[PDB]
Order: C-alpha cells, then structure tokens, then sequence
DNA sequence: GTCCCTGTTCGGGCGCCC
DNA sequence: GGGGGCGCCCGAACAGGGACTG
C-alpha cells in the first residue's frame, strides 16, 4: 500500500522539454527502458499527460554497462517538503543503491508527474512517452518513502559496526570508516553481501586561504593590484586595512615606477597577512537557505571555489587542480564540490557556473558521474574575483 | 474506416465549458464541398448528427489542397484550443535526408484520410460540434483544426507501429505524420513483401494506403525533398521578384532563404534582417539598403546553381568546416567525403553588445554540435579557420570556461584571430593615464577626462550622458590622446569588464571607437582601483571630472 | 532605494513538413 | 479565416549586478 504523495501549493508539474541524445545514450536508454516497462516499473503514456522531465545515461567507468538518469530537479523542486561525523571519517565509501527503490510502488495519482520522453535519431519517430510506477532514483521522495525500510536493512550492519557512519542521500550511500584500507574495503564489501541479501576521504579536503604577494621591491601597479585586492577582502574580513598602503600611492605615479615600502606600511600588510590566517566570523549554515557555489577559472587546470549562503560568509572556500578541456574538469569541479557539500551539510549547492549556457549544455552529460544533479545557473565572472582568489 | 484504437482521453481545462461561436458566411462553392463531405462522413461514423441537446457550436471552412481535386474541411477551433487541457507534443523535430543512410530498397506511403480513421474521445465529442450551413453535427474521429489532433494521431501512429517495428527490426520507418518512409537492405522482391505486411498490419487499424499516394520508384517525393538513389536535392526554391518590399515580405524571403541554407552554401541573410528592426507592422514597406540589395543579389545567384546532397555513411567519419562570412555570419559543410556535402547551413546570431570572432566561432562550433547530435546522434570532426595558437591564447586570457571538440586548421580566409592583446605587465616607458568619468543623474550632464603621471590633463564635457558612458569615454580619450604604448588606470569594472574580453564587434558605436584605437596600438596595459579610496591620482582625475556634477 | 546595462525567455511574424 | 512540429529573426518583458544619493 501506496504512501500518498502531493505538490507544494500552488504548483504544476515539471514541463521540461527533452534535450537532444547521442545514438549510443538512446540505444542504452531503449535497452533499460524496455526492460524496466517488462517488470512493470515503468508504463508507456501517451500526449494527453501534459507533464515532462528530461532523461539521458551515463555509462560507468571502464564498464559496459550505463544507468539511467532522470533530471529531476524541477519536480524536486515541486514535491512536497546529518551525522556530523561523517566528514572526519579517514575513509569514505560510495554507493548506488537506487535500485532498492523500485520495491516500493509509487502514489498513483502522483505517477503523472514523473513522464519522461525518449527522442529518435534524426526524429525517425515521434518521442516514445513513459512514466513511473514505483519509486523514482533520483526524486527526492524516493528516500523519504523508502527510509523506514532502509533502516531496517542497516540495522544489524550498524549495530555490529558502530564505528561505520552510513549516510543516505537520495541514491547514495556514503560509508564512512577509519578503517585501514583493505579493512575498509572488505567491510564496504561486506555491506553489499548485506544488502544484496535484501574513494572519499574527508580529511584530506582543506581550505584555500587568501594569498598576499610577497617580495622585495614593489612598483606602484604592485602596490595597486595589492590595495584593490585588499579593499575586496575588507568584505570577507573586516579586519584589513589599506590606509599606510595607500599613502605610498600620493601622486600621479608611473606604474612602473619602484616604491619603497614605509615602516608602518610594511607592518599594516603583516597584519593582513596574519588577519587572513583567521577563520571568518559569525557564519552559520542556515538549512532553510541554499548552499551558493561560486567557481573561478584561474587557468593551467587550476580552478577556485566559495560555498556561502550569504554574500561574503563563506562556509568553505577551495581549490580543485586538474591535469586539456575546461569543460570537462568544469564538470569536475562541479561534481567534487556537490560531494563534498553532500558529506559536510547533507545539502547540495545552488552553482553559478563561469560558462555560456549553450557551451555548458551542449556537452556536461559527456562528463557526468554523479547520480544527482545540482540546480546551476550561468554567470560571466567580473575578471576582478578571479584576481582575488588567485593563487 | 474507423481505427478500433483506444480513444485518448481529454478534458477541458478547469472551470471552463465548450466554445458557444457562431457559424459565418460561406461560398456556395465551399458548402457544396462540405456537405458533400460531411454526408460521406456521416454515413461512415465519422461525424454523427447532433440536436439541441449540443449548446455548443464552431466555424468550419474549406481550403483546397495541392492535388488541386480535392478540398480540405478545416474547423476554427481557436476558442475550443484555449479551452482544452495542455498536451505533451510527442514530434520532437524534423527529420532530415541527409541522416537516411543507403538502403537497397525504399517505399513511400501515405495513410489516407489519416485524421478521420482514428476515434475521437466519447465524452469530448460535444464540444466540436459544428453547423454545415445550407444541419448539425459534431466530431467522432479527429478535427482538423483542433490543437489536440496532431499529438494524438501521431502518438497513435506509434502505437500502432509498433508491433511490426518490434517483429521487423531491420526496417526502417520514418513516421513524420501520416506519411511513411520504408527502407530495407532486401531485394526488391523480398521488400515488397514486407511493404504489403506494412500494409495489411495498418488496414487491420483501419489504416488505408491508397495505391495513388504510394511511390514504389526514385526519385521519392519526401518532405520537400527528392530522394534518388545515391543523392537528394530539395525542391526547387523560387524567390520573390518585387520592386516594392513589405515587411511581410522581407520576411518571407528570409525564410525561404534560411530554408535555403541547408543545402546551399554561402546564403546569407544579414543585411535584410536588418531592415526588419524597429518596424511597426506586417504592411510597413521598407527600402532595400544598398548593401541589402546587394546581399539579395549574391543569394540569388547561388540559387541560380545546381546543388544535391548525399547520405550517411556511418563507417565513415562527419566532417564539419566553417567559413567566416564577415560581419558575425558563417557558414558550415557537412561532409564525410570531400566535396560530397551531407548537408550545410549558416550561423549569424547576435549574441552580446560586445563579441569578437573567437567567441562567435565557439557558438557556431555548439550550434553544429547539437545540430549533428539530432541528425546523426553524434558530434562530428572539425575544420575551422582559426591557428592552432590562436585559440590558445583566447583560452589562456579568457577567464570563462570554453572548449572546441577535435578541430583541425584550414587555410581559407578570412582566418579567425584576435585583433588585439592587452599586456598582461605595465608597460615601461610608457605614459600612465588616470581615466574617470562622472555623470549627474538628473541633468544628464556628464564629464571624462584623465591625468597623466606625466603632467597631462584634460577633461571633456558631455550631455546626455550615463556614468558609464563617461567611464567609456574616458578611455576613449586616454587612448586617442596617447602614443603607440599607454598604460590606463581605470575604476570601473563595466569598463574594465568589456575591453579586456577582446571585443571586436560591437553594438556600441563608442566602444567602436575604442576598438579602433586598440588596434592601432603597438601595447596597452589596462588595470584597475578602487574608486573613491584616495588612490592617487585616481584621486586627482576624480576631482577634476566630479567638479561641477 | 534609482538608473543603467546586460543577459535570458518568450511570443510574434515568416519558412518548411503533414 | 484552423492545427502541431522544427528553424530564423525581432522586440518586449523581466532578472541581476554595479554606481550613485546624501
Ligand atoms: N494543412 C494541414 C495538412 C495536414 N493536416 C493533418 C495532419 S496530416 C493529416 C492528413 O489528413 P488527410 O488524410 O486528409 O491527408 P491528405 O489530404 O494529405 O491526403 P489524403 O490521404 O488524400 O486525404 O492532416 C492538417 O491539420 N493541416
Ligand atoms: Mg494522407
């Protein structure tokens, strides 16, 4: 028996046109679709339900085998409303257990609002209309329904285990040990017989503090790229100061001209050296407000990132270098920063992405590992953050 | 006959109730079409006569058809359309000859009267209740006029083909409405088997494939094509000839053109675009500018060639090549063998106030890369007009994420490059300019000017101004006032923003003018601070254009 | 706050298909 | 004098960030 399920008041379901496949993407998503509608999980519908969310596949790895994903996100969006210990963990371990959802039958009148459509190469055919009949991976209230049933399942694992951190999140399973590799791996495997019956490390993530030149002879255009930069960061820590640096700028200097730095002025930029080496201030994740992910390309693979929920109240601030295609390590970034974000808050971040929309969105899937998705929006960055952050 | 195909079910939308409008005038000519049709009709189930029972009534009319011998009932549903609940249109595009690959053996056919074989929903049948002016009737097979026709036949479409698309997997058929395209990789005899169990499986829907509409020999008739064996041609595209142009039929011609560009290369449609902005109305005549003329001119005489393109080959490679057409226009070729087309096509959005052509490259690149995902379902090899080192120089100092897939360089100009290149160092020996501007807000009054760690000042008075405009302007100035080396201080990020992304196009005439000047340039160096921080001489230049605004 | 400028969406013509 | 699809171009509406008023 079914657990009903509503919209949010005042809501529509998602009417998302579907984007265009590759021929190998489609070939997966008919083989998975055809299977899945022979046991039953998924019904053929036709134009008179008006409702609609993207579909494409990734396939895995060194694998041959691909996995479906629904782009929910607009329907998450429209659906009816943490172990702290988990981001200490020396290992941390990640699995997809989206197929247990599809024990559990979904709402009926709810089923309407999970229609998705396969498009044809060179639109031989007209799109062929499905949509589901048991828990959706990747609707957020596939974890919900299911969670009951989930805890019965991990129970005797975490009883016998107490020093395991299981975590679920949507599909995934985050297990998290100080287990010595190995020891680590065969209780991760040991899991998997468990449910079956039925690598992460989060120390190693650190901080990307603000970085101040430092150098024996400064030019009026080192000194100015010095100040504009600190007067940026008077934001974040309000603890900077520019006046005895500012003072050594009196005139109308060539750019190039050598200025010796004075007394005072090289002890103001030791302060702010240090004032930088302090943790911000007064930021407390708040969960009824979204993570905030900026990304900055600072070029030759390297690439920053904040996460806030309000401007200048970073929670974390990062580095993700790479070894070449932007857009490719792009999605990287992307996807490395939702993790972490998944372990440290149990949240996903809202990113503003440093690309054109049609660039992005001709090619993320190419790059996509994640069985989630995070809701972006695309942003032109005022060259100026780039030059702050930088390393 | 009737298809015995589950109806669809449809409603209207919520607190609403079927269209009450009345019948209009009609040519004695089209009545006689009508009534001859609908007594047909209603003999064969398709329509049933209605009483005062049914409030509801929509207009209904005739157009003849091309076969020129017989007429199409067409009904004016516009009121029922907005009444009706929305659908989840199943076309998703249109599917193109140049994505059909070789087959030994082809069929075209078309399901007659396709509309009127399949059921109309029960309860929904009195909503399209029509008058045939001299009785009363309403639908029991799909209108046509109704928005819901066309998602239901070809939905229905699907389902019926289905079954033979999973017992004959090796056929091919292309379903665009009610038309059919079959290929197959078996002889001939063997084929036509298969076309007539095609047929018997569709007349058991109650699909009929009138002999008439059925083309068995090349060249087919397809979707405004001409299908030959190792080749298509589109059919033959006529140009307007007028002296006096209308809006509506600048853009009648643009569309014929852009049509065009799929198999023609070169077409380009810039100037007459133009000619479009700001205009009123459909009716508004405008005056071909001299390069529109000109531009229409070209066109016309690439028409004037003979051109076809060829079939897919999925052994071989897709090769893409783009040519720049100057002036943000460009154009691509398919291609998997040289100088055999698959298709080709033009790019010439304007997107942004400021761009330069390695950005306008880019788009062209995402636009073929979506465009041959549809058509082939893959991305195809590059050729483009760009050195290797010029993209990466465009990827070094351009502070966004961009990407080409696997290009090669090909010598045919105009070759894409950057006009310019700000240094990334101060320049020594070089004069250092303190730009500013500031504008009043209510006057509209502005001021620019610089100070030059040289001794030099300056300062322009400007009306009707913005405060960003004077910002623009002040670096106008410092650059026309300038030698071939200048180092520039600015305090705008706006300013700072749009000059160091290269632009060399530009909606702005000022910034126009700016792009001039940093061509000229052997060497500019841009650099910011922080306005109103006493910065000298970022100081000094902001008292002079604060001075009276 | 207001004003300015820039980007996106989206609806309106037209083209083509049925 | 109607419909649905895709395409193209355009302008209108609206969103979001920067600069400014005192
Ligand atoms: N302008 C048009 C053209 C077609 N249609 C719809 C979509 S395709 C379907 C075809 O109906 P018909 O069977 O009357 O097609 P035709 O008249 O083309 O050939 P016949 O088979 O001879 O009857 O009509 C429409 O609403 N408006
Ligand atoms: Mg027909």
């Amino acid at each position: 028996e079914t657990v009903p399920v509503k919209l949010k008041p005042g809501m529509d379901g998602p009417k998302v046109k579907q984007w265009p496949l590759t021929e190998e993407k489609i070939k997966a998503l008919v083989e998975i679709c055809t299977e899945m509608e022979k046991e039953g999980k998924i019904s053929k519908i036709g134009p008179e339900n008006p409702y609609n969310t993207p579909v494409f596949a990734i396939k895995k790895k060194d694998s041959t085998k691909w996995r479906k994903l629904v782009d929910f996100r607009e329907l998450n969006k429209r659906t009816q409303d943490h172990p702290a210990g988990l981001k200490k963990k020396k290992s941390v371990t990640v699995l997809d257990v989206g197929d247990a959802y599809f024990s559990v039958p979904l709402d009926e009148d709810f089923r309407k609002y999970t229609a998705f459509t396969i498009p044809s190469i060179n639109n031989e055919t007209p799109g062929i209309r499905y949509q589901y009949n048991v828990l959706p991976q990747g609707w957020k209230g596939s974890p919900a329904i299911f969670q009951s049933s989930m805890t019965k399942i991990l129970e005797p694992f975490r009883k016998q285990n107490p020093d395991i951190v299981i975590y679920q999140y949507m599909d995934d399973l985050y297990v998290g040990s100080d287990l010595e590799i190995g020891q680590h791996r065969t209780k991760i495997e040991e899991l998997r017989q468990h449910l079956l019956r039925w690598e992460l490390h989060p120390d190693k993530w650190t901080v990307q503090p603000i970085v101040l030149p430092e150098k024996d002879s400064w030019t009026v255009n080192d000194i100015q790229k010095l100040v504009g930069k600190l007067n940026w960061a008077s934001q974040i820590y309000p603890g900077i100061k520019v006046r005895q640096l500012s003072k050594l700028l009196r005139g109308t200097k060539a750019l190039t001209e050598v200025i010796p730095l004075t007394e005072e002025a090289e002890l103001e930029l030791a302060e702010n050296r240090e004032i930088l080496k302090e943790p911000v201030h007064g930021v407390y994740y708040d969960p009824s407000k979204d993570l905030i992910a900026e990304i900055q390309k600072q070029g030759q693979g390297q690439w920053t990132y904040q996460i806030y929920q309000e401007p200048f109240k970073n929670l974390k601030t990062g580095k993700y270098a790479r070894m070449t295609n932007d857009v490719k390590q792009l999605t990287e970034a992307v996807q490395k920063i939702t993790t972490e974000s998944i372990v440290i808050w149990g949240k996903t971040p809202k990113f503003k992405l440093p690309i054109q929309k049609e660039t992005w969105e001709t090619w993320w899937t190419e790059y996509w590992q994640a069985t989630w998705i995070p809701e972006w929006e695309f942003v032109n960055t005022p060259p100026l953050v780039k030059l702050w952050y930088q390393l | 006959p009737i298809s015995p195909i589950e109806t669809v079910p449809v409603k209207l939308k919520p607190g609403m109730d079927g269209p009450k409008v009345k019948q209009w005038p009609l040519t004695e000519e089209k009545i006689k079409a009508l009534v001859e049709i609908c007594t047909e009709m209603e003999k064969e189930g398709k329509i049933s006569k209605i009483g005062p029972e049914n409030p509801y009534n929509t207009p209904v009319f005739a157009i003849k058809k091309k076969d020129s011998t017989k007429w199409r009932k067409l009904v004016d549903f516009r009121e029922l359309n907005k009444r009706t609940q929305d659908f989840w249109e199943v076309q998703l595009g249109i599917p193109h000859p140049a994505g059909l690959k070789k087959k030994k053996s082809v069929t075209v056919l078309d399901v007659g009267d396709a509309y009127f074989s399949v059921p109309l929903d029960e309860d929904f049948r009195k909503y399209t209740a029509f008058t045939i002016p001299s009785i009363r009737y309403q639908y029991n097979v799909l209108p046509q006029g109704w928005k819901g026709s066309p998602a239901i036949f070809q939905s229905s479409m699907t389902k019926i083909l289905e079954p033979f698309r999973k017992q004959n997997p090796d056929i091919v058929i292309y379903q665009y409405m009610d038309d059919l395209y079959v290929g197959s990789d078996l002889e001939i005899g063997q084929h036509r088997t298969k076309i007539e169990e095609l047929r018997q499986h569709l007349l058991r829907w109650g699909l009929t494939t009138p002999d008439k509409k059925h083309q068995k020999e090349p060249p087919f008739l397809w979707m405004g094509y001409e299908l030959h064996p190792d080749k298509w041609t589109v059919q033959p595209i006529v140009l307007p000839e007028k002296d006096s142009w209308t809006v509506n039929d600048i853009c009648k011609l643009v569309g014929k053109l852009n049509w065009a560009s799929q198999i023609y290369p070169g077409i380009k449609v810039r100037q007459l675009s133009k000619l479009l902005r700001g205009t009123k109305a459909l009716t508004e005549v405008i005056p071909l500018t001299e390069e529109a003329e000109l531009e229409l001119a070209e066109n016309r005489e690439i028409l004037k060639e003979p051109v076809h393109g060829v079939y897919y080959d999925p052994s071989k490679d897709l090769i893409a090549e783009i040519q720049k057409q100057g002036q943000g226009q460009w154009t691509y070729q398919i291609y998997q063998e040289p100088f055999k087309n698959l298709k080709t096509g033009k790019y010439a959005r304007m997107r942004g106030a400021h761009t330069n052509d390695v950005k306008q490259l880019t788009e062209a690149v995402q636009k073929i890369t979506t465009e041959s995902i549809v058509i082939w379902g893959k991305t195809p090899k590059f050729k483009l007009p760009i050195q290797k080192e010029t993209w990466e120089t465009w990827w070094t100092e351009y502070w966004q994420a961009t990407w080409i897939p696997e290009w090669e360089f090909v010598n045919t100009p105009p070759l894409v490059k950057l006009w310019y290149q700000l240094e990334k160092e101060p320049i020594v020996g070089a004069e250092t300019f303190y730009v500013d501007g500031a504008a009043n807000r209510e006057t509209k009054l502005g001021k620019a000017g610089y100070v030059t760690n040289r001794g030099r000042q300056k300062v322009v008075t400007l009306t009707d101004t913005t405060n960003q405009k004077t910002e623009l302007q002040a670096i106008y100035l410092a650059l026309q006032d300038s030698g071939l080396e200048v180092n520039i201080v600015t305090d705008s990020q706006y300013a700072l923003g749009i000059i160091q992304a290269q632009p060399d196009q530009s909606e702005s005439e000022l910034v126009n003018q700016i792009i001039e000047q940093l061509i000229k340039k052997e060497k500019v160096y841009l650099a910011w601070v922080p306005a109103h921080k006493g910065i000298g001489g970022n100081e000094q230049v902001d008292k002079l254009v604060s001075a009276g605004i």
